[PDB]
This record gives structure tokens, C-alpha cells and sequence, in this order.
């Protein structure tokens, strides 16, 4: 799958449902391989993106 | 008569001074006792009179085709300068 | 211009011939310290550069691309006038602009606006 | 044998008019003297008893463009005796001729052709003075600071002339300059 | 020892100037300075985040925190004024230790993106807390968050590494003049924003950018573009207006990345514009790259330099002298505008002129068209009356300092023009010829005040030049302006406010129109980068040249096509309204084969077997110096040197047709702008 | 042998250079024969090259500057002596050597 380019690859990935309003993305499961911590606010209706990761992340409850 | 047809010969007249110094003072005599009465007697021509600190007093002119004549106005008297200014209208076209 | 230390130097007579800039670079708009200046720096208006067709790289044929910049730098006025002086190089002195320290205080914030004027 | 006695005798004894600036650090017991005094004090540092200075280290030049004696050349020394180094300096400018120190120490020869190869410094009696590292036919001196650091001409085979030649220099990819100076340094 | 930065201290007397002990030197400053700006004098420069020198007071940050002898805990230097022996104390362990602390609580909640942020290599967070931080992080907790929000096309907003300075909310609210942002919320969730969903539309709304001290601020169309250290700094001046601000182009190779303001009390005091700062765009848009001659079916097809010139010089010898018209833009330099005059002369005609005022305007004494009270001297005034004009889109760094002017010294401005916004309080006596007659003769409201103002200032507007009674305005001005003394030896106040950047220069070298019928009997016309001209008024069987750099309206109708360079790309003069003459210094190559505009007319002139006597850039402008030797003694505050009794009496009568507005778009008024994309998506979403 | 002390006057500096233009002069026939000039340039053209470089640096005053000069030259020339350079160096050194100047120019590039 050489044709879809990171982008695409990473609009794919279904946002991770937190139920608090706030979560710190690390980027992997190891603290130490990962990039910087980031903590994201998710006080909006659109899915919050982690700016190292791509990530998305949304609140689950309210 | 010389005042009124200054524009029939020339197409410009600069009058470079300095503003501060005591060898332009004559020539900021002539411009201001004399610019009104050429500039209502030509209201066309363009009597340009431009200042500067290190600038020796001059009185350039063109004329038909590109052609300019200027006198340095260094150690001249306002009937001088005059005189000087009846000279390139009068020979100069 | 006295040039014999450009003869003297082997600077090749094309680049004796520039036209360069003595000027004190000013601070910069985005940071508020004031640690990079005080210093003069010649400015050789080396401009010639192009993009290269292999890579998108930027070449040049300027020797003097970044010497100003990088390594010839003079703590006042007089001492890069003196170089330019005697390397022969036509300069011109670009004088740096300064902050004038005006008078300000907290108070000014609060200041009475007047009696009401049913103007 | 240290830098608080060094500096002491040094006071007293060596003639004022040679030394006109002494510092005693930690960091080195610097001599800073003028060229025309430069072979005396080296070689009275060289004779003496309790001076017994008899290993020139390396000669190096320094360029400060800012300064009117643009150029100063620097003469480590070392002391086998008594286990110390000292270091003196001189100054000078792009037209001056410096003495040479060769008598002194046979090793200084080398050193004083790179200093000239590099600097443009020229020394007084010096029985052989050329380039000793630049290409023959060098033109200029690379470790001045008005010197760019890629030079002014190129190298390159030339397939018609059938041999290698010299151009002026063209490069691909120019040297990248980055700014990391902090205004609030 | 000097002042950081060198500074200058004015002393208005020598009596009125306290002692300090800074770090045990004495100090003398005036009363009136702060501890902060006591110690800047004696050479020790104190951190600082929300204190800025063009913004009121705001002991926000904490960290200006210095020692005093007589004091039992820190105090801020930004706002402790300095008293009288006062000894002050900056390196001792109080003042560190407060600092560490400070730097401490303030890289508390910061995110950990630098490597992300456009401010990475240049923060002043980072700066100082390198230099006056601490080593060690004990803070382990979870960190807060913000949203961020859009504030326009021009300001990328990450609020998450705000650190709540409150320097672009008095930005705005002082010097922009828009009140849109503010601290809004209470305790550790406050946060800056706009509440409702609103973008910034003030023209000095991307200085924001500069005053965030970190990259809470950013520019959106320089985002992730390139850093700081990979940028070449050139210092450089603006010709997008006529108020010549001091800009410093950074350029990466043969690209401009941005354009960042520079320092200049008189002129533009460390703020620019918006359409100068995004202007680098459109310089590599649209480019004019080689010559180009049109085909018989009429197409441009790619020719060389020799033959384009061929052609030309061969077709301006088949008309007649007087049928020759040269055009020159407003973005031309006076070196250009000399070359032109003087090679339109030779051949025989006299219709040269520039883009805009350019109706017939008389500049024969030099008092007539440009700001005779400097711009930092308007904050003397007591009374602006703008007659017909809009500075806050004419020259915005002009009303920047009117607003100055307004705000601080309570002054009042009376407006005569047609209905606009204003970020002051302005009087709108009226919106034509008529209010000017009103206010000769007197009995108006706004007369009381203007003639009870010790310092009045009447700044009329460049559009005032092209009316058909622009005489009788003049008068009727200066009839005000003696009457209601504003014109003095110790005070002048007539003002001209010129709109373009080559208008000035064109004016001192007689650069004025002859014939208001010059263009439509045309049959060989010059644009020498003159694309703000209606070309529709050009006849059909003119031969025209366009010599310009970015194509327009006028490229369609052009026979000829001559590339030229942009101004970063050349050596040239110009001419602010105040008189005020600066050089642009070159910043990157030019692109393609195009060259300077005066190596093409002369060239040309070469061609067309008309001799000039200069052949180099410095014989240029000993020409000039023959003209007008003010614009060759460059960096020299020249007064002007007669006033307004020397022009002779003009008995015309003033029209009835009310006052225009020149400027329609603010972002689209140059062909840089034009030109540029970011300055369509800033003219679509920030324009109303 | 050893580099000389620095001169003190104008006419000590004007015998090093006829000096050093006499030792230069006496150098030809070497390398006509070091390298293969003998059917390529006449014992003379050389000569008025080295006479053309001392007269086209004749405007120095400076005695320190001259000596420098004289310096250098001698190292060219004892470079030149030995077989150091290439030999189309010096034939490329060595060898004595219509609209408008402004116009060509403009037609060649933007950049004077
Ligand atoms: C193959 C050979 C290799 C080496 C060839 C040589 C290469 C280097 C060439 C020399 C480079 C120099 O500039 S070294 C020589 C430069 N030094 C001077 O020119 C002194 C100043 N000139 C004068 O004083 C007078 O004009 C004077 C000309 C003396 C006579 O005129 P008078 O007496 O009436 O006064
Ligand atoms: S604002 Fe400064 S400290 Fe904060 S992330 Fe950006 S560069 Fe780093
Ligand atoms: S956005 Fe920037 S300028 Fe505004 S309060 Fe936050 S840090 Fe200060
Ligand atoms: S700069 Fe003074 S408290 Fe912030
Ligand atoms: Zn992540």
C-alpha cells in the first residue's frame, strides 16, 4: 500500500475515545521511543490532533 | 519685458541654494522677492526651486531638446542673479 | 582610497573592486535582548545565487557569500572604515538607528479623564 | 618552577623596557612585549639559570581585524627543568617585519614559514622563507578572517588541455551560515 | 559606560535629573524613568516578558524582579519608579533567586513542543530561561490545555505556550486601535482571546506576531517554512506606501521567507503594516522573466534582450517628438525616474509623469506635497484636520501616530471627507468642498477649537491633487492655515500626505504633468512600470512598452515587454512624504533575464542613438545632484525652507462634487500585492 | 639567504627592485630551458613583462609595502625556477596581451 501517502495513512486511524477532558499523548506505548509529551484539551465538537503524532483524540461522554 | 516670455524660450527653470549658509542668502533673496511675480507672469513654466545643505548656488535651464545651461551663483548680487537669469532666457532660446 | 594591503594581500582584482556597506546590524523584532549589537559588520551585497537543476541546492560564484556574516566582524565604526580603507574597497557607512529612552510610568495607566463636559 | 614564582623572578629580573604586559592566571603567565625586544627576551629566556627555557613549543598567529596591529603571534614555550610553560606575545601588522627566533631554537623555522604561509607575517632573518602548506602558487593567506573559508579558485581536470586546472571557484551547493548568536547572552 | 543598545536619554534640562546606584555606579536619568530603564542606561539589561517600551505598564510576569535597599521584598523595575539615591541591586542572590523562580512557575504549564514551534531559535522563554533559569524541572504533574482559535488568515494561534503577558491585548486596545482581544476568564484558566468568533481586521494587526514573546503568536503564512538561524538578514525600506517603513528582509537563497519590522523612531517605530509584512509573496508570482515581443496572430513569443530593444528603437523614430509619453510607477526609485526624464527630453517631448499625482501638480516649491511637520512631529499636536484623506489606509503608520497623538494628549481630529472608519474618535464636520469654505469663514464649532489649539495640524491628501479645482482647494487650505496660525517658525503644521512611494521623488524631480491631453494623442508610450493607469484611455494604434516586473491589465495591451527587477533586488532611492530620502539595499538575485529599470532606459536611449553621458549607477546620480541634490544627500533631515506666501494669488472657485476615496482595496494596491496570494485570502475574509 | 630588515627609505626600496628586476632578468635563460619555451616566446617579451608588472605597481610610496611586494615576487620567481608550477601557468601569466562597453554588458548579464 505504497500509494497512500502518510497523510491519508494517518486520516484513517479512528480517533481514541478519553472520557476526561484532557489526555497526554506520549506517541507510542513506551514512554522513552516516543515524542515529547503533549497534553491536548478536548473542549471542542471536532476530534483534537496531536501535532507530533497526528493522532486524534475525542472526548467520549460529554 | 524679458519676465513674460520665459516660458516661450525655456522648459524649466531649477534653482539649486542651500538654506543655511551666508552665500545662498542672495540667491534666497531673489527667490523670494522675485518667485511670485515670474511664476503669475509664467504660470506654466515650472520654476523649480530646490534646497539642500552642501549644495553651491546654481540656476539650470532646458531648453528644446535636452539642451542645459547653468551659472553658479556664488558671488553674485540679487540685480546680478537677475541679470544672470535675463541672459539664459533671452540667449539661451 | 589607500589600497596596498589589497595589492599586498592576493585578493584577485576583480574582488578589490566591490562596492560593499559598513553598517551595524539593529535587533531583531521578535526577541526583546539586546546582546548582539554594538558590532559593525561590511556587507559585500553578494546576492548572486541561483538554484541547482540536480537538487534544488543554491549555488554561487561569490567568494564573499558569507565572510561578513561569518567570520569579519569589528567592534566600532572607524575600525571597518579602516579595513575597507586599506583593502581598497568602496564603502559607504549606513548609520544604525537608536531607541531614544522616553518617559514612562505605572500611573499613566490610571489618569483622570476630566470633569464630565456636556460638549 | 610555578606561576607565583615564575611571575616574581620574572618581575625582577628581566629588564622593564621588554615586557610591557604581564598576566598571571591559571590559564597561563603571559609576556607581552615588542617586536623589536622579542629575540632578546627569548634568548635570555633561553640562557638564564632559574629561567632555563630551552623547548619552543609552537609558534601560532592570532587575527583580531579590529585591532591596528592586526596580527598577534604567539610563542608557547616550555621549561624541561623546571617543569613550566610560559608564553609571550607580540603584535603585528600586515606590512612589519618581525625577528626571527630560528638562532634560538632550530624548530622555529617550520613554525615561522606556516605563521607566514597563514598570516602574511614576515621574519627577519630567516634563512628560508616559503609556503609551506598551501599549493604552489597560492595566492593569498587562508587564515586571515577577510579570507572565505572555500577560497577564490577551483580544481579540475581539463580533458582538452589535457592536464589539471586551476578556475575560479563555482560551488554547487553554497556554505550554509547559521545565525546562533542569543541576544541575551 | 554606554546604554544597552544605545539608547539616547533625552534630558530636558539639567536640573530636573536624579542619581542612582545601579550596581554601585552613578547614574544620572531624568525624573520620571523607572528602575527597569535606569539600569538599561547603566549598561545592565534586565529580563523582561510583558514589558515592552511602546506599551503601558504591566507588572504581569514577574520577572524584572530587582533588589532595593530600602524595600523588604523584590520590586518590578518595568513600574518602580526611580527616586534619589536609590541603590539598586540586580546580580545578587535575591534577584536570582526570585528569577529562577519565575522561570520556574512559568515553564510550569508549557507544552513541550519547541521543536514544533515557528519560535523555536528565536524565544525569548527559552533565551532567558537558558541564561537566568534554572537547571532541573521539580514539576511532575499533568499540565493544562487550551483550544486554539482562528483569528484570521494572517495570525496562527497555538495558545497552549501563552504566558499570559497581556501584550497583544494593550497592543490592540493602544496602539492598533481595534479593541477585539483581551484576557478573558479567572485564575490559572484565563485565556487571551476574542469570545465570540471574530478575525483581526486592523492593517496593524500582524505586529502581534513580533510583541509575543513566544510562539504563542505566529505568522500562518510563514509557518514551518524555515528557522531563524537559516535566514539571511538584509535592512532594507518599504515602497508599498509612501511612509517608507524600515523593514529587514529575510531571505533563505535566491526566496524571500519574510519580512519582519526594524527600527526607526521617525518613520515607523518598530511597526509595520500588513500589507508590508505579506507582501514577500507576490515576488515570486507572475514574475516578468524575459522579453517578449507580440506575433502577428497576437501572441508573446520569448525574444532577447538585443532584439526587443531593436524593435523599440526602431518604432520611436517613426513618430513625432511630441507623440512620445512616458509613464513611471509608483514603485520606481528616483534613479530611473532621472533616466526616463532624461531620455524622454532628448527625444523631443516633455509628458512625463508618474502613476498618481501626476495631474498637473505644481512642485516648484517642495512645501506643497509633503508632511513640512515630521511624522514623530505630530505627536506634538494639539488638532488634526485631515482634508480628504484616509490615512488608515493611505499611510497607515501615519495614523498609527495619530492615534498615538490621540490617545495620550486627548488631541481632536476633524474629518473632511467621504464616510470611512476611523480606530479614533473623529468629528465629521463634513464630506466636501463646501466644509472647507464653512471653516474659512468661520462660525463653526470646529474653528473655535482649531483657532484655540496652540499646535494645529492639517494634513491634506494626496487625491486632493487630481480634482479639476485643486488650485481653489489649495487656497482655501492655506487661507485656513493663515488665519488659524499653524504655520510658524517654531511650529509648522500644513501637511501633504503623498500615497505612493516614487510620488515624492517624482515631484522633486520635476516629474509633472504637462497636457491633461497627453495620453489619448499618443502614439508611443513607456510604462515604465506604470500598470495603475488606465490603459483604456491609450489609443488603439499607440505603440505601448510596458518595463515593469509583474504582469497586470497593463501587460495586455502592451506591444513590448521589458522584465525588470523588484526592489529587493536593486539599489535604489526613495522619497517618504516627509522629504525623508533612504536607499533599499539588495536582498536576493534577480529572476530570469530581467534588469534594473535605468539599465534598460538607458540602454535603450543607447539603441535609439540618443548619447547619455552617464553610463554606471554613480553617474546617475551626479545627474540627480544637478536636479534635485537632496535625494543624493541621503539620511539627512532637510526643513523645508520657504512657505505658502510665496505662491501667487489663484481666484479660481471650488467645485461642488464631494471628496473621493483613492484607495478602495487596502491590500490590493501595488502589483507586489496584486500579485500575491496571501493578500486575496486577506481581501476576501478581513475586508467588510 | 635570510629575508632582509625592513627598508627605511624610498631609495633603498628602488635598489631592491632594480635588484630583484636584474635577478629576474638573469632567470630567463633557465627557463627557456627548464621548460620548453624556445620556440614560443622571444627572450625579450618576458623581459617587458616583468618590466610592465614593476611599472603598473609603480605608484606605491610605501617602503614597507614595496619590500612585501619585491618578497612576494621573489618567491613567484624562485617557484617559477623550480619545476613547481605547471607549464602552461606561466605561458598563461607570462604572454603580453564595437557598439558600447555599458551595452555589451547589459546584453550579457544584470550584474556589473
Ligand atoms: C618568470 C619570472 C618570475 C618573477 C617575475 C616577477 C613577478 C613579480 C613582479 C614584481 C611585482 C612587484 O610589484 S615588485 C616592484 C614594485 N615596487 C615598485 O614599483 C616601487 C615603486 N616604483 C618606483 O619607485 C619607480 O616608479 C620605479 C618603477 C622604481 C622606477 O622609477 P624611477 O626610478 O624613475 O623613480
Ligand atoms: S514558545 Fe518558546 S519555549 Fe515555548 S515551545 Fe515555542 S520555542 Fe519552545
Ligand atoms: S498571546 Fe502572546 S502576547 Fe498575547 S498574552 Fe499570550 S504570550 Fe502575551
Ligand atoms: S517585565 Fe516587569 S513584571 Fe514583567
Ligand atoms: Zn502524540
Amino acid at each position: 500500500r505504497s500509494k497512500k501517502s502518510p497523510m491519508e495513512l494517518i486520516s484513517e486511524v479512528p480517533p481514541i475515545k478519553v472520557d476526561g477532558r484532557i489526555v497526554a499523548c506520549e506517541g507510542d506505548t513506551n514512554p522513552a521511543l516516543g515524542h515529547p509529551i503533549e497534553f491536548i484539551c478536548l473542549d471542542l465538537n471536532e476530534p483534537a490532533i496531536c501535532k507530533y503524532c497526528g493522532l486524534r483524540y475525542v472526548q467520549d461522554h460529554h | 519685458a524679458w519676465r513674460g516670455s520665459i516660458s516661450k524660450s525655456m522648459k524649466e527653470l531649477r534653482i539649486l541654494l542651500c538654506q543655511s549658509s551666508p552665500a545662498s542668502a542672495p540667491t534666497r533673496t531673489f527667490v523670494e522677492k522675485n518667485y511670485k511675480d515670474l511664476k503669475s507672469l509664467n504660470p506654466k513654466l515650472p520654476i523649480l526651486i530646490r534646497e539642500c545643505s552642501g549644495v553651491q548656488p546654481q540656476m539650470w535651464a532646458r531648453y528644446d531638446m535636452g539642451v542645459e545651461r547653468c551659472v553658479n551663483l556664488d558671488g553674485l548680487t540679487e540685480p546680478q542673479i537677475l541679470k544672470a537669469l535675463e541672459n539664459l532666457v533671452k540667449s539661451g532660446a | 582610497k589607500r589600497g596596498e594591503i589589497g595589492k599586498v594581500s592576493g585578493i584577485p582584482e576583480e574582488h578589490l573592486s566591490r562596492k560593499v556597506i559598513i553598517y551595524s546590524p539593529a535587533r531583531t523584532a521578535t526577541q526583546s535582548g539586546s546582546g548582539k549589537l554594538g558590532k559593525w559588520k561590511i556587507n559585500f551585497v553578494s546576492t548572486l545565487k541561483w538554484e541547482n537543476p540536480l537538487m534544488g541546492w543554491t549555488s554561487t560564484g561569490d567568494p564573499y557569500a558569507n565572510v561578513g556574516d561569518s567570520a569579519l566582524a569589528f567592534d566600532s565604526e572607524e575600525a571597518a572604515k579602516s579595513f575597507a580603507e586599506r583593502h581598497g574597497w568602496d564603502y559607504k557607512v549606513k548609520k544604525p538607528n537608536t531607541p531614544l529612552l522616553k518617559v514612562k510610568s505605572y500611573s499613566d495607566n490610571f489618569k483622570w479623564k476630566g470633569n464630565p463636559q456636556p460638549e | 618552577m610555578d606561576n607565583q614564582f615564575i611571575f616574581k623572578y620574572s618581575w625582577e629580573t628581566l629588564p622593564k623596557k621588554w615586557v610591557k604586559k604581564m598576566e598571571r592566571s591559571e590559564h597561563g603567565n603571559r609576556f607581552d612585549t615588542n617586536t623589536d625586544y622579542l629575540f632578546q627576551l627569548l634568548c635570555f629566556l633561553k640562557l638564564h639559570t632559574y629561567t632555563r627555557v630551552q623547548v619552543l613549543i609552537d609558534i601560532c598567529g592570532v587575527d583580531y581585524p579590529s585591532r591596528k596591529r592586526r596580527f598577534e603571534v604567539v610563542y608557547n614555550l616550555l621549561s624541561t627543568r623546571y617543569n613550566s610553560r610560559i608564553r609571550v606575545q607580540t603584535s603585528a601588522d600586515e606590512v612589519t617585519r618581525i625577528s626571527s627566533v630560528v638562532s634560538l631554537f632550530p624548530s622555529a623555522g617550520w613554525w615561522e614559514r606556516e605563521v607566514w604561509d597563514m598570516f602574511g607575517v614576515s621574519f627577519i632573518n630567516h634563512p628560508d622563507l616559503r609556503r609551506i602548506l598551501t599549493d604552489y602558487g597560492f595566492e593569498g593567506h587562508p587564515l586571515r578572517k577577510d579570507f572565505p573559508l572555500s577560497g577564490y579558485v577551483q580544481v579540475r581536470y581539463d580533458d582538452p588541455e589535457k592536464r589539471v586546472v586551476s578556475e575560479p571557484i563555482e560551488m554547487t551547493q553554497e556554505f550554509r551560515y547559521f545565525d546562533f548568536a542569543s541576544p541575551w547572552e | 559606560r554606554n546604554p544597552v543598545g544605545g539608547a539616547r536619554v533625552h534630558f530636558s534640562n539639567p536640573e530636573d535629573a536624579i542619581e542612582v546606584f545601579v550596581d554601585g555606579y552613578a547614574v544620572k536619568v531624568p525624573k520620571g524613568f523607572t528602575v527597569l530603564q535606569a539600569c538599561e542606561v547603566a549598561g545592565v539589561d534586565i529580563p523582561r516578558f510583558c514589558y515592552h517600551s511602546r506599551l503601558s505598564i504591566a507588572g504581569n510576569c514577574r520577572m524584572c524582579l530587582v533588589e532595593v535597599e530600602k524595600s523588604p521584598k523584590p520590586v518590578a523595575s518595568c513600574a518602580m519608579p526611580a527616586l534619589p539615591g536609590m541603590k539598586i541591586k540586580t546580580d545578587t542572590p535575591i534577584a536570582k533567586k526570585a528569577r529562577e523562580g519565575v522561570m520556574e512557575f512559568l515553564l510550569m504549564n508549557h507544552p513541550l513542543d519547541c521543536p514544533i514551534c515557528d519560535q523555536g531559535g528565536e524565544c525569548d522563554l527559552q533565551d532567558q530561561s537558558m541564561a537566568f533559569g534554572s537547571d532541573r524541572g521539580r514539576f511532575t504533574e499533568m499540565k493544562r490545555s487550551v483550544v486554539d482559535k482562528n483569528l484570521g488568515p494572517l495570525v496562527k494561534t497555538v495558545m497552549t505556550r501563552c504566558i499570559q503577558c497581556t501584550r497583544c491585548v494593550r497592543f490592540a486596545s493602544e496602539v492598533a486601535g481595534v479593541q477585539d482581544l483581551g484576557i478573558l476568564g479567572r485564575g490559572s484558566g484565563e485565556e487571551i482571546g476574542t469570545y465570540v468568533e471574530k478575525l483581526m481586521t486592523s492593517e496593524l494587526s500582524g505586529n502581534v506576531i513580533d510583541i509575543c514573546p513566544v510562539g504563542a503568536l505566529t505568522s500562518k503564512p510563514f509557518a514551518f517554512k524555515a528557522r531563524n538561524w537559516e535566514l539571511k538578514a538584509t535592512e532594507t525600506i518599504d515602497v508599498s506606501d509612501a511612509v517608507g517603513s524600515n523593514i529587514r528582509v529575510d531571505s533563505r537563497g535566491p526566496e524571500v521567507m519574510r519580512i519582519i519590522p526594524r527600527l526607526n523612531e521617525d518613520i515607523n517605530e518598530e511597526w509595520i503594516s500588513d500589507k508590508t509584512r505579506f507582501c514577500y509573496d507576490g515576488l515570486k508570482r507572475q514574475r516578468l522573466s524575459d522579453p517578449m515581443i507580440r506575433d502577428s496572430d497576437g501572441r508573446f513569443k520569448a525574444v532577447s534582450w538585443r532584439d526587443a530593444l531593436a524593435v523599440v528603437g526602431d518604432i520611436i523614430h517613426q513618430v513625432k517628438p511630441d507623440e512620445i509619453v512616458g509613464v513611471a510607477g509608483q514603485l520606481s526609485d528616483a534613479e530611473s525616474m532621472m533616466v526616463l526624464k532624461d531620455f524622454v527630453n532628448r527625444m523631443g517631448s516633455d509628458n512625463v509623469w508618474c502613476e498618481g499625482t501626476a495631474a498637473g501638480v505644481d512642485a516648484d516649491l517642495r512645501y506643497s506635497y509633503l508632511m513640512n511637520t515630521s511624522i514623530s512631529g505630530l505627536e506634538n499636536a494639539d488638532l488634526f484636520l485631515l482634508i480628504g484623506t484616509q490615512p488608515r489606509v493611505e499611510a497607515a503608520m501615519v495614523n498609527a501616530r495619530i492615534c498615538k497623538t490621540v490617545r495620550a494628549s486627548n488631541a481632536k481630529v476633524g474629518y473632511v471627507g467621504p464616510p470611512a472608519e476611523f480606530n479614533y474618535d473623529c468629528k465629521h464636520l463634513g464630506t466636501g468642498p463646501d466644509t472647507l469654505k464653512e471653516i474659512a469663514e468661520g462660525r463653526h464649532p470646529f474653528c473655535t477649537a482649531l483657532k484655540n489649539a496652540k499646535n494645529p495640524a492639517i494634513i491634506v491628501g494626496a487625491g486632493l491633487f487630481n480634482r479639476t479645482d485643486k488650485n481653489a482647494i489649495l487656497s482655501s487650505v492655506e487661507s485656513i492655515a493663515q488665519a488659524n496660525n499653524v504655520v510658524r517658525p517654531d511650529w509648522n503644521g500644513l501637511n501633504f500626505l503623498l500615497q505612493y512611494a516614487a510620488q515624492a521623488a517624482a515631484l522633486d524631480l520635476g516629474l509633472i504633468q504637462q497636457s491633461a491631453k497627453a495620453l489619448e494623442s499618443a502614439k508611443f508610450v513607456y510604462l515604465m512600470g506604470a500598470d495603475d493607469v488606465n490603459v483604456d484611455k491609450i489609443p488603439k494604434d499607440a505603440f505601448v512598452v510596458y518595463q515593469g516586473h509583474h504582469g497586470d491589465k497593463a501587460v495586455y495591451r502592451a506591444n513590448v515587454i521589458l522584465p525588470a527587477s523588484a526592489f529587493t533586488e536593486k539599489e535604489g532611492t526613495y522619497e517618504n512624504t516627509e522629504g525623508f530620502t533612504q536607499q533599499t539595499v539588495p536582498a536576493v538575485p534577480t529572476v530570469g533575464d530581467a534588469r534594473d529599470d535605468w539599465k534598460i532606459v538607458r540602454a535603450l536611449s543607447e539603441v535609439s542613438g540618443v548619447k547619455l553621458p552617464y553610463n554606471s549607477i554613480e553617474g546617475v546620480r551626479s545627474r540627480i545632484k544637478s536636479v534635485a541634490p537632496n535625494l543624493v544627500h541621503t539620511d539627512e533631515r532637510e526643513p523645508a525652507a520657504f512657505g505658502p506666501s510665496l505662491k501667487p494669488e489663484c481666484k479660481e472657485a471650488m467645485s461642488t462634487t464631494p471628496f473621493q476615496t483613492v484607495v478602495e482595496n487596502f491590500y490590493m494596491t501595488n502589483s507586489i500585492t496584486r500579485a500575491s496570494k496571501i493578500m486575496a485570502q486577506c481581501s476576501a475574509v478581513l475586508l467588510k | 639567504i635570510g629575508v632582509p630588515p625592513n627598508s627605511a627609505n624610498l631609495t633603498e626600496a628602488r635598489r631592491r627592485v632594480f635588484d630583484f628586476f636584474r635577478a629576474a632578468c638573469r632567470s630567463i635563460p633557465t627557463i627557456m630551458d627548464i621548460y620548453n619555451l624556445q620556440d614560443v616566446v622571444a627572450p625579450s617579451q618576458l623581459r617587458y613583462a616583468i618590466s610592465a608588472q614593476i611599472r603598473n605597481n609603480a605608484h606605491i610610496t610605501d617602503p614597507k609595502v614595496i619590500d612585501l611586494l619585491i618578497f612576494k615576487g621573489m618567491e613567484e620567481l624562485t617557484d617559477i625556477v623550480d619545476h613547481a608550477k605547471q607549464r602552461h601557468h606561466i605561458i598563461g601569466q607570462y604572454v603580453v596581451g564595437g557598439k558600447t562597453d555599458f551595452l555589451k554588458n547589459f546584453y550579457t548579464s544584470n550584474y556589473f
